[PDB]
């Protein structure tokens, strides 16, 4: 039972680590993305306002 | 952006809802006074008796 807790855990655990570790590049890569969206529309949106 | 959109929209609107005004202002001054120039005219006394 020991070795049937450590299999459930350790698996389904393993897969959600993964999910996590890969909606944390999201996060990251959203922020620099909305970032750099800012400057795409600051210089769109600005200098069309000319 | 939508501060300088809909602020710089406001100044644009402002000197154009201002203008509006003006258009009104010098039609009814034309209206009034070609008004003014047909009442006197025509007779102070013969608008009363016409009607």
């Amino acid at each position: 039972a020991m070795s049937m807790a450590v299999e459930s855990t350790g698996n389904a655990k393993a897969e959600a680590e993964s999910r996590a570790e890969a909606a944390r590049i999201e996060g990251e890569g959203s922020v620099l993305q909305a970032k750099l969206k800012a400057q795409a529309l600051a210089i769109e949106t600005e200098a069309e306002l000319e | 952006r939508v501060k300088k959109v809909r602020e710089m929209e406001l100044i644009y609107a402002r000197a154009q809802l201002e203008l509006e005004v003006s258009k009104a202002q010098q039609l009814a001054n034309v209206e009034a006074k070609k008004f003014k120039e047909m009442t006197e005219a025509l007779g102070p006394g013969t608008i009363r008796d016409l009607a």
